[PDB]
């Protein structure tokens, strides 16, 4: 096993500056065939490696050129003349002479910069959602990690639109928005109030502090109302059955499928039935959640049987009791018929 | 009316880089803030930067300096966010929104949105397969290759344990020189790299798993002649574990239609563990799908279908596909569901 050893462990440089690193190898890395396959390197924090030299000194196309490879035998050289802010990460030499193929240690190149900053501001708002009536007067909260005196605003999300600003610099209601909106507070606590809940109000809402750059958003707080009408009339399910496919039969299992779909209310009954024998214990169910739209249910039944006991039987049923049918429906298929 | 009218939806690989632009109309542009922010599917707000189009001062967040550029053409009104070097989760919803007059600290006026996809599929070399999997056990990779003469490339996989270095793992010659393959010492015996050249693949069966396998995977294609190049995959976490129940893809069956209203569907089987996210059409197909939540089965894994009505007119001509994705063990599957034709 050829070794490869890398100095320095790591190194930083302001941002501009050059870095050099150097690899050493425990035999020569020269080829029969009289090249080096010696090559370079760079892992960015969190990604793939990338390639930049190969044979020593080549660049792999668009490897630009401050990139620079040197060195002969079992001493090798990476050069970055100007390390720029991409640039940072490990860096590793490797090597394609002699099997087993191996790479070196790595040296991580990083950016010093004296000047530490302050930190960004972070925006946490509460509750994370909230359910609520119409009329209702609901009140949610914002907390700032610094004080941001006044410099906040309050913003309205409905799914697939864009947001919608409701109130600028912590109390100022904008042009057009209703006046159930209003927001109070200052420095580091914030509190956005909708007087009377109304049926349009059911969306995101998110804080936004305008101090300082960057400028920064909260994580949101959901505001639903569940409804409060009657029932939906009743809807029957329509029903299919499917037979196993022959993909699926290659692998010694059949499931039959048996949907009922779009009905109310929830209560149903599936029965599966094998040449006519009623079935028990190796199916399952399972249920959608109640419609957002239309609030019916969807329902799947499925039948597991091995493939020799699928073949040995002609006809499957799923039989489907639900109260808008007038009587039980049969829906079936006949093995190997079309 | 005041508005911002943004330019379309845009898919687009990763390294590369987006281009959108933003019209203003009803209004004086160059008297007012522009900014740029994004939400991530599922996720919040993010402020890029800011450019004031009467001066083109900028102001950019640190995470985007030297990778955001905000540009305005002010003969047409129109404000400009290139982004270069795109990753993974650059993915998002582009806005760009005007603030309210004499400051530019809040957001008035904004835009509908731009969708900026990465797409995962547009790469040179990217992996499926991984997870969890318990000592002594097998597990197997795959790479798809796209974009270069696979068959001339010398293909390898490496590996990194966590805070590691790169060790090299396996390599697979070219037809000329008889497909033949080669091993790190650790892993002969125990690992095997094959190709199929027909299919742009590459693979790792990885038999006998210990713990020090544990290390994220990265498929590797290399080239020297007179165009060279040495190409990585994006990684994938194989953990060697015996505290965790063991990761397995799914496998998808076609629930073909019958032979008004038609039925179909994908039947979702035997993966672990939970989720999967199944779509019809890339996207396309949305209304009347119900996915049903999965169920444990005695085996010890999920199975759950997705059906979608639609009317049969449509069982000619629509073509029907849905769409699996198994983050936990980096697989996806299409199947088309067509009617059985005898």
């Amino acid at each position: 096993d050829i070794v490869m050893t890398q100095t320095p462990l790591s190194l930083s440089v302001t941002p501009g500056q050059p870095a050099s690193i150097s690899c050493k190898s425990s035999q020569s890395l020269v080829h029969n065939n009289a090249n080096t396959y010696l090559s370079w390197y760079l892992q960015k924090p969190g990604q793939s490696p990338q390639s930049l030299i190969y044979k020593v000194s080549n660049r792999f196309s668009g490897v630009p050129d401050r990139f620079s490879g040197s060195g002969s035998g079992t001493d090798f050289t990476l050069k970055i003349s100007r390390v720029e802010a991409e640039d940072v990460g490990v860096y590793y030499c490797g090597q394609g002479t002699q099997y087993p193929f191996t790479f070196g240690s790595g040296t991580k190149v990083e950016i010093k910069g004296q000047p530490k900053a302050a930190p960004d501001i972070q925006m946490t708002q509460s509750p994370s959602s909230l359910s609520a009536s119409v009329g209702d007067r609901v009140t949610i909260t914002c907390q700032a990690s610094q004080n941001i005196y006044v410099w906040l605003n309050w913003y309205q999300q409905k799914p697939g639109k864009a947001p919608k600003l409701l109130i600028y610099k912590a109390s100022n209601l904008h042009t057009g928005v209703p006046s159930r909106f209003s927001g109070s507070g200052s420095g580091t606590d914030f509190t956005l109030t909708i007087s009377s809940l109304q049926p349009e109000d059911i969306a995101t809402y998110y804080c936004q502090q305008g101090q300082t750059y960057p400028y920064t958003f909260g994580q949101g707080t959901k505001l639903e109302i569940k409804t409060k009408g009657p029932s939906r009339t009743v809807a029957a399910p329509s029903v299919f059955i499917f037979p196993p496919s022959d993909e699926q039969l290659k692998s010694g299992t059949a499931s039959v499928v048996c949907l009922l779909n779009n009905f109310y209310p929830r209560e149903a009954k599936v029965q599966w039935k094998v040449d006519n024998a009623l079935q028990s214990g190796n199916s399952q169910e399972s249920v959608t959640e109640q419609d957002s739209k239309d609030s019916t249910y969807s329902l799947s039944s499925t039948l597991t049987l091995s493939k020799a006991d699928y073949e040995k039987h002609k006809v499957y049923a799923c039989e489907v009791t639900h109260q808008g049918l007038s009587s039980p429906v049969t829906k079936s298929f006949n093995r190997g018929e079309c | 009316q005041v508005q911002l009218v943004q330019s379309g939806a845009e898919v687009v690989k990763p390294g590369a880089s987006v281009k959108v632009s933003c019209k203003a109309s009803g209004y004086t542009f160059t008297s007012y803030y522009i900014h740029w922010v994004r939400q991530a599917p599922g996720q919040g707000l993010e402020w890029i930067g800011s450019i004031y189009p009467g001066n083109v001062n900028t102001n950019y967040a640190q995470k985007f300096q030297g990778r955001a550029t905000l540009t305005v053409d002010t003969s047409i009104s129109t404000a400009y966010m290139e982004l270069s070097r795109l990753r993974s989760d650059d993915t998002a919803v582009y806005y760009c929104t005007r603030s309210h007059y004499g400051l530019d600290w809040n957001f008035d006026v904004w835009g509908k949105g731009t969708t900026v996809t990465v797409s995962s599929s547009q790469v040179q070399l990217v992996e499926s397969g991984g997870g969890v999997v318990q000592p002594g056990r097998s597990l197997r990779l795959s790479c798809a290759a796209s974009g270069f003469t696979f068959t001339k490339a010398w293909m390898h996989w490496v590996r990194q344990a966590p805070g590691k270095q790169l060790e090299w793992v396996a390599q697979i010659k070219d037809k000329s020189n008889s497909y033949a393959t080669y091993y790190a010492d650790s892993v002969k015996g125990r690992f095997t790299i094959s190709r199929d050249d027909s299919k742009n693949t590459l693979y790792l069966q990885m038999n006998s798993l210990r713990a020090e396998d544990t290390a994220v995977y990265y498929c590797r294609g290399v080239y020297y002649a007179l165009s060279p190049f040495d190409y990585w995959g994006q990684g994938t976490l194989v953990t060697v574990s015996s505290r965790t129940a063991s990761t397995k893809g799914p496998s998808v069956f076609p629930l073909a239609p019958s032979s008004g209203t038609a039925a179909l569907g994908c039947l979702v089987k035997d993966y672990f563990p939970e989720p999967v996210t199944v779509s019809w059409n890339s996207g396309a197909l949305t209304s009347g799908v119900h996915t049903f939540p999965a169920v444990l089965q005695s085996s010890g894994l999920y199975s759950l279908s997705s059906v979608v009505t639609v009317p049969s007119s449509s069982l000619g001509t629509q073509t029907y596909i849905c769409n699996v994705n198994h983050k936990p063990s980096n697989t996806k599957v299409d199947k088309k569901v067509e009617p059985k034709s005898c």
